[PDB]
Order: C-alpha cells, then structure tokens, then sequence
RNA sequence: GCGGGGUGGAGCAGCCUGGUAGCUCGUCGGGCUCAUAACCCGAAGAUCGUCGGUUCAAAUCCGGCCCCCGCUACCA
C-alpha cells in the first residue's frame, strides 16, 4: 500500500507497473504507483514472451491512453525508451525504500498504509525531495527536519527507528609466531586490534576471528552497510599487521 | 561411475559399460563381501560393528572379516 | 609421505612429425605427482614429454625401459600391463 | 657456449663441493 | 596415569590394532581416511585398568574394571596398575615409525597371525629390532586361532618354540589369543601382568621425554579470545615433568637465511597436563602423556616437532650435527621377502639414522672397524651418553633396517 | 566448523530479483524410411533433500534436521 495524491496517471508518463492476469488479446497491469490502478496492456505494444509477461513480474511502462470519463487506462513496455528505462529504475528502489518503512510503521503504531502515504510521504514532498532522502537527512541529521513539513509527531520517531538488513564480509590472514608465550601473543595482537572497532568505523554488527588452518585465520565483519564492510575489515586487518609487526606476532594477508 | 537404484529394484549405472565387465567385477564382490572363507557356500550374513565387517556362513559356522565399504 | 598404488596401462602411441610416442596411464592424481614421476621418467628415456591429463606421454619407444623404472620406484609389478 | 660451461662447471663445483662439504 | 609402555609388534594386518582392541576397548580411530581404508598409519593409543579377582581363580580372575562378580564372586578386584599401549602399524615401509616409536617402550606384545607362514618379513624385521634396542620384555601371542585347525596352532606353536630358541627368547610365553572375539584375553593379561614388570625410574634424574605426536585442539573455527594452547605429544623416559614448569624443545625451529640451515631451542611453559581422558597436575614415566603449551599452533600443527625431545628450561643437551656411531651389522636382511646379505659400509652414501624417536636421515663420512661418523640434515639434541640408535639403508626403493649401535659423545 | 549440490527413470538447467516445472536422453505410442528411436509427432513422469515459518503466491526468499563430495585432521 504505493498510494497516490492523485486519480489517474498523467497521460505519457513512465511508471512501475505489476502484470496480474494473463489474457489472450492483452494484460491486466497494476500500475503499483497509484493504488494498485488496473489498466489495459494489448499485443501491439509488447516486443521468449513466457518471463516478461509473467504472472507478476514487475514491468516498467509509458501510458498510452488515460480516458478520464470511465476510469480505464492502457500502457505499453514498447514505449518506454532505455534512456527512459533505467533513471525511472533507480527511482523505483527509493520509492522501495519508502514502501517498506510505512509497510512496517503504519503496522506497528496500527493504523493504515494510506495515513502512512498522506501524512508521511505526502508531506514531505512539499519538501523539495523523494519522502526517502527528506528521511536520510533527518535519520542522521535529526527529527526536525521531519516536524519543519508538519509529518504529524506520531510517524517521527518510529520512522527514525524503521529506517536505518545484513551483509557479510571476510579476509584470510596469516598469524605465524616463535614466542614462547606466542598464543597469549595472538589473542593479545587480536583483542588490541579488534579494540575501538565498534566506535570508529562505526554500528557496525559483530566481528568474528577465527582459525581455520593453523596459521591461517578468518576475519568476519558483518555490517548493516556493504560500503561499512571493507573500511572496517581493513582498518582491522591493517591494525593486526602493526600491532602483530610491533609485538613479534608474524601477520600478513593472503 | 554414478548411479542410484530406480523405484522397482533397477541399477542405472550413468556410463555405458559392456555386458562382460559388470560380471567379472559383480563376481571379485561376490568373493570378497559373499563367499565364506572355510567352505565356499554363499550362505551368509553381513554383519556391521564400529570399524570392522564379518561375512558368517549359514552352514559351517565360522567369521571372514572384511576391510569394511 | 603416504601410498596408494593403481593399474598401469603402458602402450605405443602416436604424435606428429617424428616417432612415435609412449603413453603411460592410470595412476592417481590425488596422491601420486605425475610432473615429480614424469620428469623422473624423461630422464629414464632421455626424452622430451609432458603430464597430458591424467597421463605421462614420453617420446619414442620406452616401453621396456618405463616398467622397469616403475617397478624399481615401489611400484607393484603385477598392477603393469605393457601392451 | 660459456653460459653452458660456466654453470656445468659451477654446478659440477656446487655438487662436488656439496660431496666435499658433506 | 599409565606405569608402563608396552608395545604391540608384528607383521601387516596380522591384527595389532585388533588387539589393542579386545583389551583397552580403544580403536586406533584408523583415520586420515587413507588409514579407514589402509589400516593403522600414525601412532594408536589406549589405556586401561588391571585389577585382579583376589576372590576368584586365575587367569579368568585378571578384570580389566572394579568388578569381579563376571568371575567366581563379587569381591571388587583390588587395582594393580593402570597401563598404556604404543600400538605400531605393520606394512614393511612404515619401519621408519615403528623403530621411532620404540624409544619409549617399557616391554611389548609378539602378535603373529595363526592362519599365516610364520616368519613373515616384518614379524621377523620387528623382532630384531627389539633384540637389538634392548626390549628384553616379549610376550609372543598367536592371533587369529578362530580360523584355523586345532592341529594348525599347533604346528605353528612348534615352529615358534623352534625360531624363539637359538635367539635370545627363552621362555617368551607364546599365549593364542582371537582379539575379534575377545576370548583367552584374560590369560594374556596374566602373561602381562607377570612377565612385562613394572620397571624402576629415578624421578630425580634430568627431565627427558621424547615426543611422537602434537595436536591443534583448536577445532576448525574456535575464537581468538579462547584459543587454547598447543599440545605436544609424547612419553616421558626419566624424571617428572609439573603443571607450571619453564621448558624447551630440541633441536627445534630452524631460520632460512638465503639458502642457510639454523635449528635453535623452543621455549614455553607447561600450560596443562593430560593423561588418557583425564587431566593431571604433573607426569611421571611409563605412559605417552601430553603438555598443553602457550606456543602458537601453527608451531605443532599436523606433527611438526615429531622426533624433537623435551627437556627442562635450562638444561645441558648437545644439538649435533656431526656424531661419532659405534655400530654393528646383522648378517643378513631380516625385512625383505628376500634374505640378502647386508654389504659392509661404502662412504659418500645416504642412511636413514633413527636417534630416539627423531627419523632423521644422514650421510657417512668415515668408515673404521665399528666407528662410522655421520653428517646430518636436521640436527639431534642428545640427551646423554646412552643414545642406543638404529642404522637403515635404502636397498630397492623402501627402507630397510641393517645394522645398529650406540651413540657416542 | 565453513561450504558445494540435491529437481520427471536418468543427466541436470531454473532459485539471483518468488507469479502455469524446462531441457536432453530413455520409455511408450504412432508416423517417416527399403529397414534403422536415424528423423517427424505426441503421451507418461519430479507437490524441486526434510520439517517448518514469511508471503496473496515459493523449486526459488528464510531457519532447524538429513544424503553424497571438496576443506579441515586422530583434535592432549
Ligand atoms: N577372524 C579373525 N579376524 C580378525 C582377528 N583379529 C583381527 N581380525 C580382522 O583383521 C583385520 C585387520 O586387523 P588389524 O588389527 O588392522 O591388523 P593390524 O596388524 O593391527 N593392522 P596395522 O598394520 O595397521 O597395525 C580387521 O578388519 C579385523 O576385523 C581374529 O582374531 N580373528
Ligand atoms: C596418544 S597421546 C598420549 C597420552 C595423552 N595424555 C592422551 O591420549
Ligand atoms: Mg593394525
């Protein structure tokens, strides 16, 4: 539940659309950006037709026809350029990304998907932006940039919380040592690397090392963000080879 | 080679072999898993422990073990 | 260290210009170092060759001469057919 | 030439010299 | 923990393993899954308790738990010792770990196999080796007697008391057991419990122990917070080593250095002490213990400082190289299907020197009378002046043992 | 301990990004050819290891529990 602040698309423009039934002599489409709006896709308008045309694989359109009086709408996927393709494919994990949220916060605070869409994502696109980069700002900066628009004070904070899941992200290193006390070595050269990791390269989820050789060993950094995976990953593995270099711990990457 | 057993007690083996070579290798089984060592009958039962197989005739009453697989 | 012991098919083969080859084939690629093994074996022969898969290919006749090293090496001479 | 000998004479030297040495 | 090393020798399959078996309960593992379908490859071990049916008749009165109501009646059998195996595998090439193996050995066990010709290359190859190191504690047994005619043990039994006769073993008491169905084991461990002695060792004597293997407990992804020690392991020969104890391995790690070779001594403390399942606070003799270390790993990992020996933390051991050998020959090759005569010594030649349980091979030098010297590849820490060592040679393809002697210093 | 696979009988795609289970072979029937499963046509046949969740919807995404093979290693 994407609601729409109007009744009809605008005829000629480009959206996500839903294939629901096949027919014979067209398709049923969902245009999912406007209520799950049923309209009209014929033949003429399509080009292996078995992955496209496929019980809801979800296709990207441009609007043919918008006959206002009865409410009906065709589309076409031969009308969208691949200049037009992919901008509106990119628009489409953003406003995913919304979706998802005020799928989960309407639900949890139990009230509706729609007043989740009017009052949420209806208010701040007054504000210059898609609803989910007025909500990047407010996430890190603060929730005054959701109560500046007028984002009723109910949504603000269980969207701050629903918005900021896994990815999973290693390295083999090399830990050969003499010392007498070398073991103790190790778990040190590794409990002082592995040391203010959860604060710099920072809310990152666990870090696990790990032999699985003898001298070789996994490092594991899991993250809520890729991009905060190797940043860590090798600021960890840097500091062992210093703290491994500095102490007598023989330490290298493969 | 590959295979599994069908559904009605059939082996199809996935590599096309001759009718000669599933014979001479289905016998040195029969005389390595089968034949008793004492009497030469056929007769017998597999037993299973930890790591060691025996092969125990149903006539004479003695144990062949077998390297176990 | 290990094992392991297999059957060996020693034959005359054939390769461009120039003689014939000898093809020796049937050991395990796992355990056993076909490139330790073959340039043991083109030293034998004193000739060229390589590992071609999973078999030694050597450059002439040397069909006596290879089972004669190979048995001498700790492998089972009733495991060899030259042919 | 030289090239070969040097190094058969190097390697004759090494390999004796390792039979000397040993 | 174990008061005594007992071996079990013999030849390939003849069921020594098997054996260890019927009396600890203990399988070898046979393992690297090259052994689950080869047969034994490293070093077993097992370990159990002899008591005695004091209240009962022998030898059906030797237990192997507290219980001596399966014998006669219930009188809990007073405990006579606790023991351990060293169970040596018996394919003709794995020599080279059996003769390792015998430098921790207290006594051992002759399984020759009842449904075999007797003198069977190895059983014959193993046999020497024990008269020659000094293990003058056999006890012969004849194995797979549930296959064979009653006349057939027989007549081998008389082919045994004819070999064991112009050698050395006098009355080594040929006991028939069937180690698959555990029958006649209990009179076996009347022969053990007689004729293999628990022997003497002066505690006060200098640490020594030799090692033969050395385990990564650490299992495929244990933590770095919790990464247990290294674990060497092998027996202690004189003294008794104490949890919290300043140690050194010999002759140890060696550097490269462009081509260069340099062993040098290891240091460490006993982190823990271990003997069987159960963990002890200090080692004595007669066993196979194991001393959990603070060492890194990867230092002993599949068995690297096999053949090394332990010592105490500054102590006086010499790490030769170059070592002067008083030797003697055997007459022939007692190890070959074939029986060649041993050659005397050439010089310039390859020998795989057994000092210890290092398996270190070696190049001769000087050839006397009975005085060889011999350069080596990876050095010997020598403990003492009473280094029996054993001297083989490579006679077509596999290793052969041909003469033995004493190291001098 | 990590994987890697599991799917008509058999070989296996498909699983990423869920939306009538595909291929090759075999079988079986018919046809074509002089006679060939050579070709042409059709049928049969896998609830996609197992158990469960999420989903309107799963072979797919998810997690416990198996079955073979690489990795590890006898783990004092
Ligand atoms: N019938 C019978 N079979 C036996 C007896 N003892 C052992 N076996 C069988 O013989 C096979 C070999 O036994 P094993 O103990 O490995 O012989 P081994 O000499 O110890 N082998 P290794 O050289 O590795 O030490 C096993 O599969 C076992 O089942 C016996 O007394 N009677
Ligand atoms: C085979 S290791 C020797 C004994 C050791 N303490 C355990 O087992
Ligand atoms: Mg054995």
């Amino acid at each position: 539940m994407i609601y729409s602040r109007s009744k009809l698309p605008s005829e000629g423009e480009i959206l996500i659309a839903t294939v629901k039934q096949v027919f014979d002599y067209g398709s049923y489409v969902s245009l999912d950006e406007y209520g799950g709006l049923q309209a009209f896709l014929p033949w003429s308008e399509v080009s292996n037709i078995r992955d496209v045309l496929k019980e809801n694989r979800k296709v990207i359109v441009k609007v043919i026809r918008v006959d206002r009086r009865k409410g009906t709408v065709d589309v076409s996927l031969k009308k969208v350029t691949d200049d037009e393709r992919r901008k509106k494919n990119l628009q489409w994990k953003k406003i995913q990304r919304l979706d998802k949220i005020l799928e989960l916060v309407s639900q949890k605070l139990k009230l509706s998907e729609k007043d989740a869409w009017e009052q949420v994502a209806w208010k701040l696109e007054a504000k210059y932006g898609d609803p989910i980069t007025a909500i990047e700002k407010a996430v890190k900066e603060g929730e005054k940039i959701l109560i500046d628009a007028g984002v009723p004070e109910i949504w603000v904070k269980p969207l701050l919380e629903e918005a900021s899941r896994k990815v999973k992200m290693s390295g083999l290193i090399t830990v050969r040592t003499n010392e007498p006390l070398g073991v103790e070595k190790i778990k040190e050269v590794i409990s002082k690397a592995l040391e203010n990791i959860e604060q710099d390269y920072e809310s990152l989820l666990n870090i696990k090392i790990y032999t699985i050789g003898a001298p070789r060993y996994r490092v594991d950094v899991v993250g809520t963000n890729p991009k905060e995976a190797s940043e860590a990953l090798n600021q960890i593995i840097s500091n062992l080879i210093k703290i491994g270099k500095e102490e007598n711990v023989d330490i290298s990457v493969v | 080679a590959p295979g599994n057993v069908d559904d009605k007690g059939e082996l199809v083996i996935q590599g096309k072999f001759s009718s000669q070579v599933i014979n001479t290798l289905m016998e040195r089984f029969l005389k390595a898993y089968v034949e008793c060592s004492t009497c030469k009958s056929l007769d017998t039962i597999l037993k299973k422990e930890k790591k060691s197989w025996y092969i125990v005739c149903l006539a004479c009453g003695a144990q062949t073990p077998v390297k176990p697989l | 260290i290990a094992k392991e012991e297999q059957k060996i098919k020693i034959y005359v083969t054939k390769r461009r210009f120039g003689k014939l080859m000898t093809i020796i084939e049937g050991f395990d690629t796992s355990v056993i170092d076909l490139k330790e093994l073959a340039k043991k074996l083109k030293d034998i022969c004193a000739c060229g060759g390589t590992v071609k898969d999973n078999t030694i290919e050597l450059q002439g006749d040397h069909r006596k001469k290879v089972a004669e090293e190979l048995v001498k090496m700790g492998f089972s001479r009733d495991s060899i057919e030259i042919r | 030439m030289r090239w070969k000998w040097i190094k058969k004479r190097i390697r004759r030297l090494k390999r004796q010299r390792k039979k000397e040495r040993g | 923990q174990p008061e005594v090393n007992i071996g079990v020798v013999g030849h390939v399959d003849h069921g020594k393993t098997t054996l260890v078996q019927a009396i600890t309960g203990i399988w070898t593992s046979k393992h690297s899954e090259e052994l689950k379908r080869g047969m034994t490859i490293k070093l077993g071990y097992a370990e159990t308790n002899i008591g005695v049916c004091e209240s009962c008749k022998k030898p059906e009165a030797y237990v192997t738990e507290p219980s001596c109501k399966s014998c006669g009646s219930d009188d809990e059998p007073k405990f006579l010792r606790r023991i351990s195996f060293i169970d040596a595998p018996g394919h003709e090439v794995l020599m080279a770990t059996m003769l390792s193996g015998a430098a921790l050995m207290d006594g051992a066990i002759l399984v020759v196999a009842a449904n075999e010709p007797f003198p069977q290359p190895q059983t014959r190859e193993h046999f020497v080796a024990l008269g020659i190191i000094g293990v003058k504690n056999l006890i012969i047994v004849q194995n797979k007697v549930d296959v064979v005619s009653k006349e057939e043990a027989l007549s081998q039994y008389r082919q045994i008391k004819q070999f064991t006769k112009g050698t050395w073993a006098e009355n080594v008491p040929i006991i028939p057991v069937s180690a698959l169905h555990k029958i006649n084991i209990d009179s076996l461990i009347e022969g053990i419990e007689e004729y293999i002695k628990t022997p003497y060792r002066d505690l006060s004597q200098k640490p020594v122990m030799l090692v033969i293997r050395s385990f990564d407990v650490n299992k495929p992804g244990t933590q770095f917070n919790e990464l247990k020690g290294g674990v060497i392991g092998g027996s202690i020969i004189q003294g008794l080593f104490k949890v919290d104890q300043e140690i050194k391995v010999l002759p140890g790690l060696r550097v490269e250095k462009q081509g260069k070779v340099s062993y040098e001594p290891i240091f460490t403390k006993i982190s823990s002490i271990r003997f069987g399942d159960e963990e002890f606070k200090e080692a004595k003799p007669g066993g196979l213990v194991a001393i959990g270390t603070y060492l890194d790993p990867s230092l002993t990992k599949a068995d690297n400082l096999l053949g090394s020996i332990i010592t105490l933390a500054d102590a006086e051991v010499p790490v030769l190289w170059n070592i002067r050998i008083k030797y003697n020959l055997l007459e022939r090759v007692v190890g070959a299907k074939e029986m060649l005569k041993v050659d005397p010594i050439r010089a310039k030649e390859t020998l795989m020197l057994s000092v210890g349980s290092s398996t270190t091979l070696g190049i001769v030098t000087s050839v006397k009378k009975d005085e060889i010297e011999v350069e080596l590849r990876r050095p010997v820490a020598v403990w003492s002046n009473n280094i029996r060592t054993v001297i083989s040679r490579q006679i077509a393809g596999r290793w052969r043992m041909i003469g033995w002697g004493l190291v001098e210093i």
